[PDB]
């Protein structure tokens, strides 16, 4: 009996990449374009409506206005391939492909969204030029939350202030109050999980 | 709208499980979907009533009954199996005038 299939219940992608998502069909010889739906679907938000064998773009929600496109050459390969373009975390959840074909079927494709913490900002300051209290900070966005490590050229942990807000990107902001001398080398690495991933930046302290 | 019950029914394995689909608004060009849940939450079509009959997807003990009141519809595990232990759903596809898919909450079979 007819049935839809996914290669992939989940997909996890970088933010601001391109998404193709799969729902597979049985076609055994050439497409029979009249008979053919796909519905592409996410949280009664209508994306795809592929009819008559062409798509409606009056039913389309205003979201998806230029970013989302059914590759029509894959249909006849009996692959409903729903593309994406430049991700964005409120395209996380929960999508439904729905194909009339010769009988009906529906399948759900979770798709997560990770931002990697790579745009690192830092700052230093001095605090009191005597004892040579300076105060670094390191700054970046991502998804999901990331915790800051300080270590110094020994690779001996620091004890720094962390604050996390949003943009629902986290901005991130760690800062770090410490006597240092010229050349000393900081690093700030921000830890994220989902997976896990370390990204490091690192501060030398300049001449006064 | 779709109600499936009871939420949870358990029986021996060998005998027959009894659930109710009920829609608020039925129309005989929809198409009425038997859906067990997989361990990723993945709907798996067990079989379809479409057109006056019920049809299994792979398996026979999958029946769907229409009942007289028409909204209303038995979906039967017949000869239970520890097996069919899980987690089921109705939905309802509508191809006109609007493509919507509806589905019920999950209800569990325990099969002992």
């Amino acid at each position: 009996m007819f049935t839809v299939t996914v290669p992939k219940d989940l997909y996890v992608v970088e933010y601001g990449s391109n998404m193709t998502i799969e729902c597979k069909f049985p076609v055994e010889k050439q497409l029979d374009l009249a008979a053919l739906i796909v519905y592409w679907e996410m949280e009664d938000k209508n994306i795809i409506q592929f009819v008559h064998g062409e798509e409606d773009l009056k039913v389309q929600h205003s979201s998806y206005r230029q970013r989302a496109r059914l590759l029509k050459d894959q249909l006849s390969l009996g692959n409903a391939a729903l593309q994406i373009t430049d991700v964005k975390l409120q395209d996380a959840g929960v999508y439904r492909c729905m194909i009339s074909y010769g009988g009906a079927d529906y399948k759900r494709i979770t798709v997560k969204v990770n931002a990697p913490y790579n745009k690192i900002n830092q700052r230093i300051l001095v605090v009191d030029p005597v004892t040579s209290e300076h105060e670094l900070t390191c700054q970046a966005e991502g998804y999901p939350k990331a915790e800051v490590i300080w270590t110094s050229s020994d690779h001996q942990v620091l004890s720094g202030k962390t604050t996390t807000t949003n943009s629902k990107l986290f901005n991130v902001t760690s800062t770090l109050r410490i006597n240092t001398t010229t050349n000393e080398i900081f690093y700030c690495t921000f830890r994220r999980l989902d997976p896990e991933e370390n990204h490091t930046a690192e501060l030398v302290i300049p001449e006064l | 709208s779709l109600t499936f019950y009871p939420a949870w029914l358990t029986v021996s394995e060998g005998a027959n499980a009894t659930f109710t689909c009920s829609l608020s608004n039925w129309s005989e060009d929809l198409m009425l979907n038997w859906n067990r849940l997989s361990p990723s939450n993945q709907t798996e079509k067990q079989a379809a009533f479409s057109n006056g009959l019920s049809q299994p997807v792979q398996d026979a003990r999958f029946q769907i009954i229409q009942l007289p009141n028409r909204h209303d519809f038995h979906m039967n595990i017949l000869d239970t199996r520890r097996n069919d232990s899980g987690i089921y759903l109705c939905g309802a596809i509508s191809l006109h005038p609007k493509l919507k898919i509806e589905e019920s909450p999950g209800a569990e079979l325990v099969v002992t």
